[PDB]
């Protein structure tokens, strides 16, 4: 009910970032959304001595048929004081990750009960565009917590610590972790149980808060059969000099992350000019070298540790036929999660809203493991990507990316 | 009298840091002095401005120009210094609408508001920091000091208050009559409706009533200005718009302003009259900047000029959005990394044409252009009518396909249908997925010196084949390119070619069919007269048979 003091960093302006053009759909969803805000008091009109700005959009959270608002504040978050005033570091619960299901729950809702600090606001300011700008742009700022905001979630933690406090009492075994604006809730028990356990969750926060619009939603997730992509060479019986070439290929790129790997007894058996197609025998000291390279990619990679304070950073490759391949990691060839998807939902025709789906999976994937989201690098051309990730967004996050302009040859072996 | 609702004042800040201006009034005629106390006390008179005592540290220099041919000298305070210190703005202004995005109205009436300009406040705890001084005469006396209580022309946040205030007022008769439009530009109102010339005239009406009730005045003698409006280089008609005449200049010789003036007026025209290009006369300016200096023409560049001034002969006009019909985007490939488009909702009726130009780079592609070309022209259509034309495209359906299923990496053009319209965009050449049975292999590979530039490049086979060429003036990048070369060159139509090259891969892998590399291009040659080609790539110093073979031959 009181604010807490919010600053930005020293030497920092607030965000002056240009809203990029909406569709005439979102234009009109985002009117009706901030009318109603506006009504509601968490959200003012604002004057043009407001020079600031962040931009919005609107999404459909998976499986709904109600915009829902979304703020990129990507920028205000990286320009916002860091919060470490009550507490020296929330840690991120590393069991999280083992738990047979996790549901994440959107709570976003319940920042608006908070007010925010009245000389922040300004910081906040956002606008609505008209289509072909024939009426000036809607201006607004919050005057509660908004969602989206980095800051909303640490100020609302003591109340939401509180509101919690009768459920982990009652569930001491269920993990609960907060992440922006969701909640991520790990449990063991069977699923109609854990769908049991998350309806009695929500309860909790309908009722402290005596509408949510999508708090009812649940998305689901089974971090315990998670797979990995470990380094596998093929079992052949015939090997052509393509076949060896191509493993001879993998194996150096494998000895840049695995120390013993030798290649100097299959390279021999491609002694001479010969054709492509043509078999070779194996003989018996390549085949022993392959099985030693063989045990050497059974074991873990050497020196492979987690440093909170580097960024992560996230590879993804098309493979073809909805087939998509990654890698999570903070220093080269040190890979701390790798992966693989194919279910990629309905986009079987389309390339881009099969790699936004992948984009999101994999933050999930770090927010669970890490608690915080990867910067990207998407193989895709920049004008590509940013006419169109905005169409199949679902997540009320946004990570960070750049762009590969140069085809990697390192394709090849994640296939 | 009738109470008047005042208009709420915007509260200004100076940046952060920073105080008000101190700048020396400049000494000025006595004939100037007398003007512009006459002018200053109508001001006054008319609460634009006030007397102030001496304690106001701050000044900004007030000046008297000549209005020309006439006896009326008219003020200008110079507000630059002030400006410098104000805060930053929201400036709305930043996006103006194009008039393709505009509906079609029946009657669109001109109303002045320039009197309500000074009947927005300034701030009151910001206008000291307006303070001027009119001289004495003689300097015998002090000098006569005012400030500013409403928003001064010149200063850097009038348009942006002004229209935010306007816009406030305007709201709630907007809302409550969405059969009109209206529009802010200067000092005048804009109101457009498809309502019969009846109704219409009721709601001006109407309009000055609501304006009133905030004290506005607006003449009753109406505007002198009625379709068609010149705006923002426009013309604007009730049922139609076009560019403001263009027209190119006839010339014995061309300097680089003159070429850079023709092509913003090529560049202006392009988005109305179809078909404009200008990569020829672009090509004129590159990396100099001698403003005066004279080019040659190019041969090239006549005939593009030539044909853009038979583009130009005679006029032509966009119609106006009808959103109850699809938009459509038409591309056609224009050569030399040049695209242009329409886009209509009735056959042979222009929305609004506009064309792209191939971005800066060593390698592309029709396919990539085209893509990017579509990308373009779907943020443009968001921007103005708020969604993304059906597109008519210049590629099969089929090659559309093959290239994105195997292109590396993602990409997407949004619902689209084949024009068949040539220049058709095609696949000039597909790498083989596998090697290929019965092919002669070719293992190339070149290496050259750092220092002398020498080198050597070649490639040896299955078949007992091999060549080696020594070169001058080359690198290893070029000669590695070079020996990929010679196997296209001397093998049949079917060929496994394998290198350890991996610049030569990034190169082949983004399928390029247009290079600055003519080594590249050569290249792409030869592929498009292959049957089938695969390209296997191994890593180098590894005892690769026929690589290490190839590797010493050229390295030596
Ligand atoms: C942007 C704009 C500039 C001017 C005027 C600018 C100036 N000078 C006048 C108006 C009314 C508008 N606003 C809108 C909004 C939607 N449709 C239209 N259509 C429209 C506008 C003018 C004419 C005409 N003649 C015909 C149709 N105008
Ligand atoms: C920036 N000018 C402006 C202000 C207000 C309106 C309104 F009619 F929507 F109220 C239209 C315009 N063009
Ligand atoms: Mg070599």
């Amino acid at each position: 009910i009181e604010t807490v003091p919010v600053k930005l960093k020293p030497g920092m302006d607030g965000p002056k970032v240009k809203q990029w053009p909406l569709t005439e759909e979102k234009i009109k969803a985002l009117v009706e959304i901030c009318t109603e805000m506006e009504k509601e008091g968490k959200i003012s009109k604002i004057g043009p001595e407001n020079p600031y700005n962040t931009p919005v959009f609107a999404i459909k959270k998976k499986d709904s048929t109600k915009w829902r608002k979304l703020v990129d504040f990507r920028e205000l978050n990286k320009r916002t004081q860091d919060f470490w005033e009550v507490q020296l570091g929330i840690p991120h619960p590393a069991g999280l990750k083992k738990k047979k299901s996790v549901t994440v729950l959107d709570v976003g809702d319940a920042y608006f009960s908070v007010p925010l600090d009245e000389d922040f606001r300004k910081y906040t300011a956002f606008t609505i565009p008209s289509i072909n700008n024939e009426t000036p742009g809607i201006r607004y700022q919050y005057n509660v917590l908004p969602q989206g905001w980095k800051g909303s979630p640490a100020i609302f933690q003591s109340s939401m610590t509180k509101i919690l406090e009768p459920f982990k009492k009652q569930n001491p075994d269920i993990v609960i972790y907060q992440y922006m604006d969701d909640l991520y809730v790990g449990s063991d028990l069977e699923i109609g149980q854990h769908r049991t356990k998350i309806e009695e969750l929500r309860q909790h926060l309908l009722r402290w808060g005596l509408e949510p619009p999508f708090l009812w939603m649940g998305y689901e997730l089974h971090p315990d059969k998670w797979t990995v992509q470990p380094i596998v060479l093929p079992e052949k019986d015939s090997w052509t000099v393509n076949d060896i070439q191509k493993l001879v290929g993998k194996l150096n790129w494998a000895s840049q992350i695995y120390p013993g790997i030798k290649v100097r007894q299959l390279s021999k058996l491609l002694r001479g000019t010969k054709a492509l197609t043509e078999v070779i025998p194996l003989t018996e000291e390549a085949e022993l070298e392959l099985a030693e390279n063989r045990e050497i990619l059974k074991e873990p990679v050497h020196g492979v540790y987690y440093d909170p304070s580097k960024d992560l950073i996230a590879e993804i490759q098309k493979q073809g036929q909805g087939q998509w391949t990654y890698q999570i990691y903070q220093e080269p060839f040190k890979n701390l999660k790798t992966g693989k998807y194919a279910r990629m939902r309905g986009a079987h025709t389309n390339d881009v809203k099969q790699l936004t789906e992948a984009v999101q999976k994999i933050t999930t994937e770090s927010i669970v493991i890490w608690g915080k989201t990867p910067k990207f690098k998407l193989p895709i051309q920049k004008e590509t990507w940013e006419t169109w990730w905005t169409e199949y967004w679902q997540a009320t996050w946004i990570p960070e990316w750049e762009f590969v302009n140069t085809p990697p040859l390192v394709k090849l072996w994640y296939q | 009298m009738v109470p008047i609702s005042p208009i709420e004042t915007v509260p200004v800040k100076l940046k952060p840091g920073m105080d008000g201006p101190k700048v020396k009034q400049w000494p000025l005629t006595e004939e100037k002095i007398k003007a512009l106390v006459e002018i200053c006390t109508e001001m006054e008179k008319e609460g634009k401005i006030s007397k102030i005592g001496p304690e106001n540290p701050y000044n900004t220099p007030v000046f008297a120009i000549k209005k020309k041919d006439s006896t009326k000298w008219r003020k200008l305070v110079d507000f630059r210094e002030l400006n410098k210190r104000t805060q930053d703005f929201w400036e709305v202004q930043l996006g103006i609408p194009h008039p393709a995005g505009l509906k079609k109205k029946k009657s669109v009436t001109v109303l002045d508001v320039g009197d309500a300009y000074f009947s927005v406040p300034l701030d009151e705890d910001f206008r000291k920091y307006t303070a001027f001084t009119i001289p004495s005469i003689n300097n015998e006396t002090p000098g006569i000091r005012y400030q500013y209580n409403v928003l001064p022309q010149g200063w850097k946040g009038s348009p942006a208050i002004f229209q935010s205030s306007m816009t406030k007022i305007l709201e709630p008769f907007a809302a409550q009559n969405p059969d009109i439009v209206i529009y802010q530009y200067m000092d005048d109102l804009y109101v457009g409706s498809d309502l019969e010339i009846g109704q219409h005239r009721t709601k001006i009406e109407e309009l000055r009533q609501h304006l009133l009730r905030w004290g506005l005045t607006t003449p009753d003698k109406k505007h002198q200005k009625e379709p068609p409006f010149l705006w923002m280089g426009y013309e604007l008609h009730p049922d139609k718009w076009t560019v403001q005449p263009i027209v190119l200049p006839e010339k014995d010789s061309w300097t680089v302003n003159d070429i850079q003036k023709l092509v913003g007026k090529l560049n202006w025209a392009s988005q109305i009259y179809p078909g404009i290009k200008v990569r020829q006369l672009s090509k004129l300016l590159r990396g100099t900047k001698a403003l005066t200096e004279v080019i040659p023409l190019t041969e090239e560049a006549e005939l593009e000029l030539a044909e853009n001034r038979e583009i130009l002969k005679e006029p032509v006009h966009g119609v106006y959005y009808d959103p109850s019909k699809d938009l459509i985007a038409e591309i056609q490939k224009q050569g030399q990394g040049q695209w242009t488009y329409q886009i209509y909702q009735e056959p042979f009726k222009n929305l609004k044409t506009g064309k792209y130009a191939r971005m800066r780079g060593a390698h592309t592609n029709d396919v990539k252009q085209l893509t990017e070309a579509v990308q373009k022209i779907t943020t443009e259509s968001i921007v103005i009518w708020g969604k993304t034309p059906k597109f008519k495209l210049p590629i099969q359906k089929e090659t559309w396909e093959t290239w994105w299923t195997e292109y590396w990496q993602a990409t997407w053009i949004p619902e689209w249908e084949f024009v068949n319209t040539p220049p058709l965009v095609k696949l000039w050449y597909q790498l083989e997925k596998e090697p290929i049975v019965g092919a002669e292999t070719f293992y190339v590979d070149g290496a050259a010196n750092r220092e002398t530039k020498l080198g050597k490049a070649g490639y040896v086979t299955n078949k007992g084949r091999q060549k080696v060429v020594p070169l001058t003036n080359t690198t290893n990048q070029k000669t590695e390119l070079q020996a990929i070369y010679l196997a296209l060159q001397d093998s049949g139509l079917e060929v496994n070619i394998v290198t350890d090259s991996q610049y030569a891969l990034g190169i082949i892998q983004a399928q390029p069919d247009k290079s600055e590399s003519e080594l590249v291009n050569q290249i792409i040659e030869q592929l498009i007269k292959k049957e089938k080609v695969y390209l296997a790539w191994v890593p180098a110093h590894k005892g690769i048979g026929g690589n290490e073979q190839v590797d010493k031959l050229v390295s030596a």
